[PDB]
This record gives C-alpha cells, sequence and structure tokens, in this order.
RNA sequence: AAAAUG
RNA sequence: GCGGGGUGGAGCAGCCUGGUAGCUCGUCGGGCUCAUAACCCGAAGGUCGUCGGUUCAAAUCCGGCCCCCGCAACCA
RNA sequence: CGCAAGGUUAAAACUCAAAUGAAUUGACGGGGGCCCGCACAAGCGGUGGAGCAUGUGGUUUAAUUCGAAGCAACGCGAAGAACCUUACCUGGCCUUGACAUGCUGAGAACUUUCCAGAGAUGGAUUGGUGCCUUCGGGAACUCAGACACAGGUGCUGCAUGGCUGUCGUCAGCUCGUGUCGUGAGAUGUUGGGUUAAGUCCCGUAACGAGCGCAACCCUUGUCCUUAGUUACCAGCACCUCGGGUGGGCACUCUAAGGAGACUGCCGGUGACAAACCGGAGGAAGGUGGGGAUGACGUCAAGUCAUCAUGGCCCUUACGGCCAGGGCUACACACGUGCUACAAUGGUCGGUACAAAGGGUUGCCAAGCCGCGAGGUGGAGCUAAUCCCAUAAAACCGAUCGUAGUCCGGAUCGCAGUCUGCAACUCGACUGCGUGAAGUCGGAAUCGCUAGUAAUCGUGAAUCAGAAUGUCACGGUGAAUACGUU
C-alpha cells in the first residue's frame, strides 16, 4: 500500500504447549476454517513424532524449521529489454513464513494414509533434511550463487 | 448523475407523510388505493384553484382531508354550497364519512407546488422561459426564501432539439439534512410536446 | 396494459368470485376419503361442467393503476414503478429509505 | 524491450 | 542407361543402427485488442506407394512392380 | 554559362477559396515531475478442463413474441411462461366493439340447473316486475339500432417529459466585484507545508460567494434513567422438579430518552503555524466499524413496452374473443453459476451452541396410518404468548484404506406423493434399480486487506405449484503487504 498505515494483529493462543510458532503453524495448516481440525490432525502428528523421536518434539520442531528456512531468495526483476533475476537476502520475518509454508505444502504431497504422518514424516526429514522441502530450500538457494553476477 | 428525491430523503428528519393512519394487512391495499384516486380526482377538478397539499387522517372507520390553498374564496362560496357537494362525492368514493377543512396559506410565491405549476401554465401560453425563471425567482425572494432554483427541460420555444435551463440563487444546499428543501414538480403541455418544470426552495435550518 | 386486457382480467376478477361456492363444496367432496367413486366422478364432471375461466390460478394480480403484469408487491396495490413515485411524495404511510 | 491501421 | 527419392491438404524429420511417427505452413475453434492485422494456445487430419520375401516383429532390411524426380537425353 | 551533373534569367493555360503568422482554452504524447486506488507487488481462493442450471449469439421452425450490445448487454426488463400471463403462429368467431360520453326503443339486475358447439356463441329456462313517487313521472342496470367515436405492447428514445447507468463518491466545478491583456482570455483556483478531501495554516492584485468535501440521518460497540407482560429468574418458599408454581424488580433482554471520543492531557518533531510520531487513561483514538447521501457535465448512453406526450400510421383491422402450439427447439460458440474429481474425506450412533423473518381468503401442532414424499385429525394463535422449526459445519466412538472406490452423481427403466380444470409438448419432489464424465484443469483471466477471504446453514419477496437466481441473517474463521520501477 502507498499509504502504509496499515499496522498488524498480533495472535497468540497456544492451547497447551504456551509457544508462539505452533499458533501460527496451527494457522497455515488451517483449511477453511476448520481450526480443530488442525488442532487434532497437528496434535496426531506431534504425537506420532514424540513417539518415534526420543526428545521433546517442540525443539525437534524449531531445528527441522532451522534447516527449510531460505537465507537468501531469488526476484525476477526486468532491466527493460531483458529477463533477469535477482538474489536477496530474505527478510528475517519472511524466513519463518517461507519455512512454514514450504512446509505444509511439501507435507500435502507424500500420499499416504493421512496427513498427521504426512506431517511426522516431514518434520522428521526437515530435521536433518533428507526431504524434499529441503531439495527445494537448497534449489532456491543454489539459485542464488547461480546468478550471483548481478546482486548489488 | 441522478439526484434523490429530496422530500423523501427527508422523511421523517424534517418532512412529515401526507396520509398519516394505520391499518392492516387486509384493508391497507385499499386505503392506499383510495388516498391516490382522491388525490388525483382533487387535483384534477380544483386545478383552476391553487391547491398544494392535501393532508389526508384516518381515524377509526372515518377520514379527514384537510387542503392547502392560496385562494380559499374559490372553494368557500356564499356561505357552503360547495364543499358540501365535494363531501358528497368523496363519501361517494370514500366507503367511511369524510370531513373536511379548507387551510389557507400565505405567501403562495413561496411553495413550490404554485411556483411550478405557474411557471408551466405561463410556458403553456408561448410565453420566453427567461423571463418567467426571473421574474419567479425575483418574486420568491422579495420576501424570505434563503435561496431558489428553477429548472426547465424541453424543447424549449419551438426548436426540434431538447435542452434543460436552470437559475438559481441565494444558497440552496440539497446535502443537508436539517434544511427543509420543498421541491415540486410539473409538466406543461405545448404543441411542439411537454415541458418539464422543477422547483426548489430553501426556507432555512432546523436546529435542536 | 391496454385497457381491454385490464377488463378482460376484471371480468375475470367476477367470474372468479361469482361462484366462490361450488368449487369448493366440490373438492372437498373429492377430497372426502368416504365418498364413494360415485360422488368422486359425478364431482369431477360438475367441475369439468363450469367455464375454465374460475379459477385463481387463472387470475393473474396487476397494479390498481397502470395494470404491469410483472414487478407487484402485494403488501401495496402498485407496481415496482409506481410504489417509488407515491413513496418519494409521502402519499405511503410510515415508509422512508433504511439504512441498518 | 514491444505497438502497423481506423 | 547413371544418381536421388515415395508419409496428414502442401513441404521436411523418423531409416541409417529394427519395436517411439514429430515439425512448418495451411483448415477449425478459442485467446489478446475499443476493433482489425500481427502474435499466443488447443483440435482434427499420416497404418508410412504397392506386392512378395527377410526379419520374433518393419515407415526402417532385400527384391518385383508403379510413380516421382535430377537426368543426360527427348524437344511439332 | 558548364565536360557532365546542372546553374542563371524566367512564363502561361488550368484549378481552389482559401493557404498563412502569432497567441489562447482543451485534448493528447512510445515528454517531465509529485500523489492516489486489490493497479501492480506480497498472499488466499477461484474461472477457463467434466456434468448440470440459466442468459445470449447462430441455425431450424408455424411461431421460437419484443427490448437490452465494450468497460456501462449476456441469473438483464422477468420479485416465478402448463392454461392465463402472451404482446407470436394455426384455425374458428365479431364490427360504434371488451371500455368512456352524447340520441332513440324495449324492459331489472338477479335467479333460470337443458341442448349444440374445442369456445367465443346461439337456442329453451319455474320464479320478480322492481326503488322513490309532482303518482304524472324519474334515477340505476340489461339488450337492439345510429353517428360523432372508442381502440393500437403500431413506427420515430436522433422531436420529448419523467426515471436510470457511467466516468466516480474521483475532488473538483463555477460566479460577483476589482485588476492585467487590443482580444480569445487570465488572476482568484498559482506557491511552501499538511490532510481521506479546493481540509487546514502561512504567504500572496486580489477581495468575497455558490455547488461539491466535512457535519446534521440510520445502524454497530460502553454506561445511566424509565419500563417488567407474553420477556427475565439473583434471593425466599412450594414443587410433580417444567420459572412449573407463589413471588421479585437483582440480572439478561426488549425500546425511548441521555452521557461518552472532541488531538481532549503529557513528550518530541514542526517555519515556535497547520500537522505528524509516541504515551497515559478509556469499551472505543485519531473522519471507531458499515450504510444512506452521487457537484458542474460527458456518452444524440438506455427506456415510446410501466407511465405521459409532439408527430406519422390501420379503422371488416395493425382493433377485439376463444381453442390448441411456442417462448423450455438444437450440427455449434460465449457469459454468469451449482456439484464434484475425495482420507483436513464418505457412511453409522447419540450428541451442544445461532441470528433474522412470515402467518385469520393464513400458519397449520398432538395423535394415528405410511421406509418414504404424504394423508386424516383438529389444537393454539390477529402472535416476545401458538405454528413455520429438528440449524449446519463443529465434537466422541465404529467402519471404509485410496480404489474411478463404501468418491462422484449425470443419464435412464419401473412404481408413487402433491397443487392445479388439466403435469405429453412443459412442474416440483418420493421409493427401488442402473450407474456416466471427472485423477484439480493450456494460452489466458477473476475476487478479496479483518468477522475480510474461505467454508456451513437459515429466512423473505414474486407465488396455486415451480430458485443452483435476487435480497437478507447468523456459525467457524485465516495468509499476506519490504515497496511504487
Ligand atoms: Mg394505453
Ligand atoms: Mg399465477
Ligand atoms: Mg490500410
Ligand atoms: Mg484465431
Ligand atoms: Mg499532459
Ligand atoms: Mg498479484
Ligand atoms: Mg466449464
Ligand atoms: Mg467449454
Ligand atoms: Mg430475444
Ligand atoms: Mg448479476
Ligand atoms: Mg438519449
Ligand atoms: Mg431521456
Ligand atoms: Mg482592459
Ligand atoms: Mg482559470
Ligand atoms: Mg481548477
Ligand atoms: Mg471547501
Ligand atoms: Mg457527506
Ligand atoms: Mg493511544
Ligand atoms: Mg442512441
Ligand atoms: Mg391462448
Ligand atoms: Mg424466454
Ligand atoms: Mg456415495
Amino acid at each position: 500500500p502507498r499509504r502504509r498505515v496499515a499496522a498488524k494483529r498480533e495472535v497468540l493462543a497456544d492451547p497447551k504447549y504456551g509457544s508462539q510458532i505452533l499458533a501460527k503453524f496451527m494457522n497455515h495448516v488451517m483449511e477453511s476454517g476448520k481450526k480443530a481440525v488442525a488442532e487434532r490432525i497437528v496434535y496426531g502428528a506431534l504425537d506420532k513424532v514424540k513417539e518415534r523421536g526420543k526428545a521433546d518434539p517442540l525443539e525437534t520442531f524449531e531445528k527441522a524449521l532451522d534447516a527449510i528456512a531460505p537465507l537468501v531468495e531469488v526476484k525476477s526483476r526486468r532491466v527493460g529489454g531483458a529477463t533477469y533475476q535477482v538474489p536477496v537476502e530474505v527478510r528475517p520475518s519472511r524466513r519463518n513464513a517461507l519455512a512454514m509454508r514450504w512446509l505444509v505444502d511439501f507435507a500435502r504431497k507424500r500420499g499416504e494414509k493421512s496427513m498427521a504422518l504426512r506431517l511426522a514424516g516431514e518434520l522428521l526429514d526437515a530435521a536433518e533434511g533428507k526431504g524434499a522441502a529441503v531439495k527445494k530450500r537448497e534449489d532456491v538457494h543454489r539459485m542464488a550463487e547461480a546468478n550471483k553476477a548481478f546482486s548489488h | 448523475g441522478q439526484k434523490v428525491h429530496p422530500n423523501g430523503i427527508r422523511l421523517g428528519i424534517v418532512k412529515e407523510h401526507t396520509s398519516v393512519w394505520y391499518a392492516d394487512r387486509k384493508n391497507y391495499a385499499d386505503y392506499l388505493f383510495a388516498d391516490l384516486k382522491v388525490r388525483e380526482y382533487l387535483q384534477d377538478k380544483l386545478k383552476s384553484a391553487s391547491v398544494s397539499r392535501i393532508d389526508i387522517h384516518r381515524p377509526a372507520q372515518t377520514a379527514r382531508i384537510t387542503i392547502h390553498t392560496a385562494r380559499p374564496g374559490i372553494v368557500i362560496g356564499k356561505k357552503g354550497e360547495d364543499v358540501e357537494k365535494l363531501r358528497q362525492d368523496l363519501t361517494k368514493q370514500m366507503g367511511v364519512p369524510v370531513h373536511i377543512n379548507i387551510e389557507e396559506i400565505r405567501k403562495p410565491e413561496l411553495d413550490a407546488m404554485l411556483v411550478a405549476q405557474s411557471v408551466a401554465q405561463q410556458l403553456e401560453r408561448r410565453v420566453m422561459f427567461r423571463r418567467a425563471m426571473k421574474r419567479a425567482v425575483q418574486n420568491a425572494m422579495r420576501i424570505g426564501a434563503k435561496g431558489i432554483k428553477i429548472q426547465v427541460s424541453g424543447r424549449l420555444g419551438g426548436a426540434e432539439i431538447a435542452r434543460t435551463e436552470w437559475y438559481r440563487e441565494g444558497r440552496v444546499p440539497l446535502h443537508t439534512l436539517r434544511a427543509d428543501i420543498d421541491y415540486a414538480t410539473y409538466e406543461a403541455h405545448t404543441t411542439y410536446g411537454v415541458i418539464g418544470v422543477k422547483v426548489w426552495i430553501f426556507k432555512g435550518e432546523v436546529i435542536g | 396494459a391496454k385497457e381491454s386486457m385490464k377488463n378482460r382480467e376484471l371480468k375475470r376478477q367476477l367470474t372468479v368470485a361469482k361462484y366462490a361456492k361450488k368449487r369448493a363444496e366440490l373438492k372437498a367432496i373429492i377430497a372426502n376419503p368416504n365418498s364413494s367413486a360415485e360422488e368422486r366422478w359425478n364431482a369431477q364432471v360438475a367441475l369439468q361442467k363450469q367455464p375454465r375461466d374460475a379459477s385463481a390460478s387463472r387470475l393473474r394480480n396487476r397494479c390498481r393503476l397502470t395494470g404491469r403484469p410483472h414487478g407487484f408487491y402485494r403488501k401495496f396495490g402498485l407496481s415496482r414503478n409506481k410504489l417509488r413515485e407515491a413513496a418519494m411524495r409521502g402519499d405511503v404511510p410510515g415508509l422512508v429509505k433504511a439504512s441498518w
């Protein structure tokens, strides 16, 4: 917006865990206002993570997002006759949004019985990085060096 | 663009309805039909008299009509041989009995309907429209009338192309709801068609 | 809204209203479970005796000033494009513009 | 960076 | 008689080295535009000249035939 | 004259009513500079692919009746085409006529229970001869004749009124007096800031004003006063444990009147101005949220078919009445929608919470009979009192295990319910069975910034019946905005 007066609302309504990132992930996985459905699906996924993963699931969650967040992002700018791309450092707030969106959209595309164990599967895969979300993250990362020439 | 009717937008705020009563699911349509028929009939018959406001009230199974006219002499002739025939005819139309009260209005040139009718009947007699506009505006502004606008549209004169003219003087704020803007429209039938006349009159502010 | 057409719907109004009782009795006897097939059939014949121009389905209500077949409001008696004209003048009691 | 005509 | 070939309506790939027929222009329909032209996107339309043989299997390998050429040549 | 290219001097016929210079207002520019808007960008969900609904173009037909045509036509006039609606076709039937006034004659309307006719219509048909009387007569109603007429949804929206769309809810558009210029014109209305705003401040040959902007109106969010039935139940008691009962004016609520929000207070910036950026308090803070409100004008924009109206046109018809048919046709194309392609799902069991509204030519309960749409029944209600009326998504447990399937429902066969004189053309639902395309959709294209998108259900108008359409109400409830190339 040209005016830049649009402030942001603050949401923090963690039911039991009392965290922050969890609720934003809730909103990301919430579809068509099905908040309770998102509750039960993500909590079943986290239960599977907790039974599979020895440690608590929240630090595993944040470590998984640590391996999906892209450090730099490429963005096309047209020089006026040619279609270029420019690498830029990602906004610190934007990193979490990209992390959450990528993780959800990649957990959606597994194809197994439900997306609770899909979310668990990519949560453990992203915990060190053998998933597909990390594949897209590293591809986008390497595009920056592929286009480091312009940068400025 | 188009403008909302200034009388309708001010209904309840500063203007008053011309038919005040109550009815239910059955008699409501009949009452509206009777009111419209009586109003058109009264206007058509007492066209010669300068009749402006026909107020209708309905107490229990009765009807009361009040007439705002600048000329009460014609209706009230030689001690009541006119209004009684009218009472009888209206009772022929209105099933319930009627009641008539002729109300005389001072300053006819401050009433939008009368000004519109006079301008229209002048244009019917092949008079130049600009002279009529100026005379009406000046007559209105001699007394009170913190603003007045008059608009006339059609084939002015005898030209075979229509146009609109209007003259204003004073202030006529149509976007202020406090202001009681009296408004009227009328049609003048000539040999070359129809001429539309619109009158806006601004009286003053209503405070508190 | 030809005046002949208004006349021929008003005459339909009279024709519908002028029986007003044989329809009710015949249809009630027909719908009565215990009336025998003979009183079914004679009632059918009786219903088919009278002119078709007697039912309420044939009766299309119209504006009382213009007779426009479309755009009707049965709370009032006026059409779409006369109700507004009468309302802006304040003739219709207790009618204003709504915002809420 | 493209863009002729009514 | 030398050399080359034959496939959508027209013109080229696919042969070679065996199993997969695509591309261009056209026709049709739709996009873009205030509208037209240009431009973009879909769809139909080719069992591959024919016969036989090889080959597990052929548009593809070999021959018979037919046609097309470049043909020298022929040219009332 | 010149080597050549060519140079220099220099006409006329014919043809047009102009060609031209400078300046002014607007418009425009692949000129420039500031600013704004879901305009991009950042996101979410779609259309274009499939099936069906609905409108339009084209073709056919006896007719597929008219109108609307970029944005600003295409779920549009139409808030309801089986007959009617209806304006079209076929056929039948009338001529001062279905309707108004003016002349003459006969008489009541009404009720006549029949016949022929698809029906308009034509012919019998018991009954009454009326009301009031200057008792002479007269009004009203039905029919017959005669003219002046009546009639038209017939053409002209490029002759009109009225009404409406659009630029655009963008911030502009003008006038008086004064001054400048020979004049068209210009200043006011430019400039520095600031604002959502031609809003405000300061300057300033301008000084003032009008229509716009803002405000007054409606609604939503806090509290107070009055109010307590049909609405409410904190306390007391009874209770058959239902505010059910006695009872109360506590509360919620309902509806009238008021208070409150005004950059008001504090800090900083600011030309010590307008204003901006913070803070406290406060339910609400910077026009709090939404609505109504649409300037001067533009598009010879739309409407003669809602209405009215200047002309023109037909009068045995382009005017009327009646039966059927069509507007729902069908090699195709386009717009707007509904349902899906599934596992954040489909089935089974019981389960909790809405708002709004309509109902005495009406709603239609209880009970009983039907798997079922429904039928008998008759209660209560002119309604905060009775009915419509059981919300749904949501939550818990069980099952299906990703398969064109316990998905998806088109299509079709058989048998039914209901309104309607009548469901073939051509209605809505119900029962059994059959079970398609569809594996998330190319070029291209759309909507949306907070109770918003998305998703779930409910109600009203039109209406005998007919809604995936229109209008309206609540449940759950996000992501994103660094920025103006
Ligand atoms: Mg007419
Ligand atoms: Mg009907
Ligand atoms: Mg050309
Ligand atoms: Mg094309
Ligand atoms: Mg410019
Ligand atoms: Mg975008
Ligand atoms: Mg489609
Ligand atoms: Mg299509
Ligand atoms: Mg049409
Ligand atoms: Mg629409
Ligand atoms: Mg026009
Ligand atoms: Mg007009
Ligand atoms: Mg001078
Ligand atoms: Mg100026
Ligand atoms: Mg200006
Ligand atoms: Mg101002
Ligand atoms: Mg305002
Ligand atoms: Mg504050
Ligand atoms: Mg036009
Ligand atoms: Mg018919
Ligand atoms: Mg139609
Ligand atoms: Mg199923």
